[PDB]
């Protein structure tokens, strides 16, 4: 069947660049049948382009398709910080056999920002149920690689922690952090010092924001 | 058994100029023609020999939609037995026609602030265009003794002159859509 | 005009079955390509197959010849997608794209969200992070754990609050059940002034919590 | 340099043929199609024929149609117009004009155009004029200035020229159109404002010139005596 | 045919304003509408082509409009050279008719005619004919009226009228009447007399004399 390979497979630039996503299809495809989509986090796909050219309603015009055959480009203009997501091209036609492209993500660049770490200690209302869960935050950092230890009396933890990162702000071009540790209130009482050590780029020394179970 | 790809045609991104007008060849689709006629996007709706309302029905080998950009005064050219610029150097449809003559004012997708002369038109032609030809020379004119040898100059035109498609013109000066529909008798209704 | 509508949210055990249908208005349903794609978390789309209701005869992807069946419904231009023998990799969001023989633009429903897993819906737990006693900023927030399945939607007073809110991504624990955050960062000296209550509400379960955060 | 010349016109009698013919130069007549427009005397403009750059089209005015023969010369760049069966009703300045466009450009318009020749559809015979004197009376009193003139009549066929003094006198000269008798003769009329006070001092005289007949004369007015 | 209409007839305007000329079409000539300016003895000259392209050369003062069967050519700032005669004519089909013409003149204050009438030379009575000769000098606007009468006996049938081009400084009209009768049939007669009516007189004015005086 029809094959559609996107390039790059991840595209990292400042805002006001240029963006050129490119869509290579392994036979000659009409170029009439040729879609765009912006997908952001947690929505449905957005169509940018149709007919390999043509911009959907909203759309704005710094967004353009272009090409024929087997090269097709998607081509940013000038990028917004709200222009980053995943884009996906699309091959259809008037027969039931469409095909996907992989995908190409547009990050933004920006300034090193060192992460903001806060600590959460479990509940007093979730410790009744037998369950406690701490969370460390970091908040509004960039660019995205950051390092999450959890310290539990000086103890590398590891097999009862999650992380969950938001995705690129729209505003700021920050991203947030959130590690949660999760023991049974029987572990969790064990325990005195509990403490999650962030490093990062931005950060000269790693940053560890602690507890002790019972202070105020 | 195919689906007739009438999409390609009419919601094309964009259109050709008259003189090079596009024609897709359809073979053996078929088309839910009773969507076309009701549809109010299309302000020129005459079809000849054949009525629209009654199109559902027909069956033939090959249906021909031909497409291009016309201003609005030219829009009645596009008709049987008709003269001027565009019927006689552009586009020229047969006395005995069997089709249907579609247009659309795009002035919203074919106009530029300050104009857009993408589109084009012939201007003088050695001789009237037989039906259906398509003549896409632009092969200068030595007009006078001295050869042009593709240098423009005195006696030496360009055969062809670009539409001021601006949003401020007058309707009449608009770029319109059109679609010629025409008929050859595996494409039957629905 | 046109719009395509899709069934509700589903969740099916392992080795059942789910019909999703796409009802589509606007005249144009016996005379188009209607499609099927399925989207899995974290992933890209896949395009399944799809079905023209004036011929019947539905073509598939090769990945999906199997397990799928497509089908449409003129006398009520209504398509259906049937899948049978749903495994935990199955849970995705579903979505019908439509393109007419008329045009070259696609049409596509909201998406249908089919979660295969044993685990039994159930509520969220909202538990409250509590702000401390980084510079003049607090953060504070909600724990929204052990909900099932997805999504929660998470406002701050009502959405009067809505600067400097981050809700994370939810993560799957071990437990079958998923677990988010929802912090705020607000100027400490306001602490003691604003009052500070989320709303978590989890559709799934009919479940609806305010939880308001206190300083410890 | 672009420019047409037309040619071939005069006095026809009625009922007889003519014919005119307009050469170009600056460019090329086998690259244009052309027109013939006439405009009667004192009337506006009428479109008479027009021929194709190749010939293989030929239009003509209803008024002229099946008398009216229009042929080009492709290989000698000339075009001709073959007028027969000519009337009074055909008596106007005829031009040949080019088409802007070349080949079939039919639907813009004609931008350069020749000379123009006369054609004059009369079975009178050539006449000298009769140089007759308007003299001043108590009538040319307008207040210190009075009137003078001559009367040029009975001519054919036109142009005359009337000049005064010999053209040292030519402010305050008016030389009216000719007009058409019903003898097929024209006459014509020029008068002269001039101060009362040089009735007696200065010399008045109209030199009427009308070439067709070799006719020079001048005609000394004078004020006339009781 | 189509038949081409223009109007008004004649455009009074002073130098300096706008002068919009009428062309209007009995059918539909779509945009293939031309107008051509022509000054005395001189050729037609293209102005503008294909309803509202300007041609070659011309300034930019001259504008035209219009699709199907009304147009309009207007000249924005009214120049001293521009007073000529503006013909439309239609390219649709052929025939490609003329319009009548539109004849813009240069606008002024009335100036009634001064009268001056000739009685016939002895030089000419020996010939046989006697020319009577009116002259109207100077005058505007052009509409002016001469009536021959012979004994108080309005006379018709032997009259021929003839008005100037309007004058490039005053621009002021002048007309010549001449009678013409018979050596013998002047001489049956005595009182000669032309009465002209203009605007410029409050009631028509008649010069005569008497034959032999
Ligand atoms: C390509 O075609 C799309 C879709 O056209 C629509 O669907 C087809 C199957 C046919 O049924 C068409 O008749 C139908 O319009 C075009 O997008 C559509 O454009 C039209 C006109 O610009 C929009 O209609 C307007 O909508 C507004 C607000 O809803 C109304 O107030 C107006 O009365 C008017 O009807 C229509 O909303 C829009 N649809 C979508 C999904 O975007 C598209 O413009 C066209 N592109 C090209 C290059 O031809």
């Amino acid at each position: 069947a029809i094959r559609m390979t996107q390039s790059p497979g991840t595209l990292s630039l400042s805002p006001g660049e240029r963006a050129t996503l490119s869509c290579r299809a392994s036979q000659s495809v009409s170029s009439s049948y040729l879609a765009w989509y912006q997908q952001k986090p947690g929505q449905a796909p957005r169509l940018l382009i149709y007919g390999a050219s043509s911009r959907a309603t909203g759309i704005p015009d710094r967004f353009s398709g272009s090409g024929s055959g087997t090269d097709f480009t998607l081509t940013i203009s000038r990028l917004e910080p709200e222009d980053f997501a995943v884009y996906y091209c699309q091959q259809y036609g008037t027969s039931p056999s469409w095909t996907f492209g992989q995908g190409t993500k547009v990050e933004i660049k920006r300034t090193v920002a060192a992460p903001s770490v806060f600590i959460f200690p479990p509940s007093d209302e979730q410790l009744k149920s037998g369950t406690a869960s701490v969370v460390c935050l970091l908040n509004n950092f960039y660019p995205r690689e950051a390092k999450v230890q959890w310290k539990v009396d000086n103890a590398l933890q590891s097999g009862n922690s999650q992380e969950s990162v938001t995705e690129q702000d729209s505003k700021d071009s920050t991203y947030s952090l959130s590690s949660t540790l999760t023991l049974s209130k029987a572990d969790y009482e064990k325990h005195k010092v509990y403490a999650c050590e962030v490093t990062h780029q931005g950060l000269s020394s790693p940053v560890t924001k602690s507890f002790n179970r019972g202070e105020c | 058994t195919n689906l007739c790809p009438f999409g390609e045609v009419f919601n094309a991104t964009r259109f050709a100029s008259v003189y090079a007008w596009n024609r897709k060849r359809i073979s053996n689709c078929v088309a839910d023609y009773s969507v076309l006629y009701n549809s109010a996007s299309f302000s020129t709706f005459k079809c000849y020999g054949v009525s629209p309302t009654k199109l559902n029905d027909l069956c033939f080998t090959n249906v021909y939609a031909d497409s291009f950009v016309i201003r609005g005064d030219e829009v009645r050219q596009i008709a049987p037995g008709q003269t001027g610029k565009i019927a006689d150097y552009n586009y020229k449809l047969p006395d005995d026609f069997t089709g249907c003559v579609i247009a659309w004012n795009s002035n919203n997708l074919d106009s530029k602030v300050g104009g857009n002369y993408n589109y084009r038109y012939r201007l003088f032609r050695k001789s009237n265009l037989k039906p259906f030809e398509r003549d896409i020379s632009t092969e200068i004119y030595q007009a006078g003794s001295k050869p042009c040898n593709g240098v423009e100059g005195f006696n030496c035109y360009f055969p062809l002159q670009s539409y001021g498609f601006q949003p401020t013109n007058g309707v009449g000066y608009q770029p319109y859509r059109v679609v010629v529909l025409s008929f050859e008798l595996t494409v039957c209704g629905k | 005009e046109v719009q395509l509508v899709q069934s509700g949210a589903e969740v099916k055990k392992p080795g059942s079955s789910v019909k999703v249908s796409c009802k589509a208005s606007g005249g144009t349903f016996s005379s188009s390509v209607i499609s099927w794609v399925r989207q899995a978390p974290g992933q890209g789309l896949e395009w399944m197959g799809g079905i023209i209701p004036l011929f019947g005869s539905a073509n598939y992807a090769q990945k999906f010849q199997g397990r799928v069946t497509i089908t449409a419904d003129e006398s009520t231009s209504t398509a259906y997608m049937e899948m049978t023998s749903l495994r935990s990799e199955d849970t995705a969001v579903y979505y019908c794209a439509k393109v007419s023989q008329w045009a070259l633009i696609l049409f596509w429903g909201q998406g249908t969200l089919v979660t295969v897993s044993s685990a039994s819906t159930k509520g969220p737990s909202v538990f409250p992070l509590a702000p401390s006693s980084s510079g003049g900023t607090a953060a504070l927030g909600c724990l929204v754990k052990d909900y099932f399945p997805e999504p929660v939607t998470v406002s701050w007073n009502s959405g009067a609050l809505t600067s400097g809110v981050h809700t994370f991504p939810a993560v799957l624990q071990s437990s079958g059940l998923y677990s988010l955050s929802s912090v705020v960062t607000v100027p400490s000296s306001s602490l003691g002034t604003q009052t500070y209550i989320c709303n978590v509400n989890h559709k799934p379960s009919n479940t609806k919590v305010d939880k308001k955060v206190e300083p410890k | 340099e672009v420019q047409l010349v037309e040619s071939g016109g005069g006095v026809v009698q009625p009922g007889r043929s003519l014919r005119l013919s307009c050469a170009a130069s600056g460019f090329t007549l086998r690259s244009f199609g052309i027109h013939w427009v006439r405009q009667a005397p004192g009337k506006g403009l009428e479109w008479v024929a027009f021929i194709s750059y190749d010939g293989s089209n030929q239009y003509y005015e209803d008024s002229v149609k099946g008398r009216f023969t229009i042929s080009r010369d492709n290989s000698k760049n000339t075009v001709d117009l073959q007028m027969n069966s000519l009337s009074t009703e055909d008596t106007a300045v005829y031009w040949c004009a080019k088409d802007l466009l070349p080949l079939l450009a039919l639907y813009y318009g004609m931008d350069v155009w020749g000379q123009g020749t006369t054609v004059t559809v009369s079975s009178a015979s050539t006449k000298g004029p009769s140089v007759f004197p308007l003299a001043p009376s108590s009538k040319s009193t307008s207040g210190g200035t009075a009137a003078l003139g001559c009367l040029v009549k009975d001519y054919f066929p036109e142009p005359v020229t009337v000049s005064w003094n010999s053209g040292a006198l030519t402010s305050g000269v008016h030389t009216f159109p000719a007009v058409l008798q019903s003898s097929g003769l024209y006459s014509l009329s020029s008068v002269v404002t001039v101060p009362s006070s040089s009735l007696g001092t200065q010399t008045y005289i109209c030199n009427v010139n009308h070439k067709p007949s070799n006719t020079k004369v001048d005609k000394r007015v004078e004020p006339k005596s009781c």
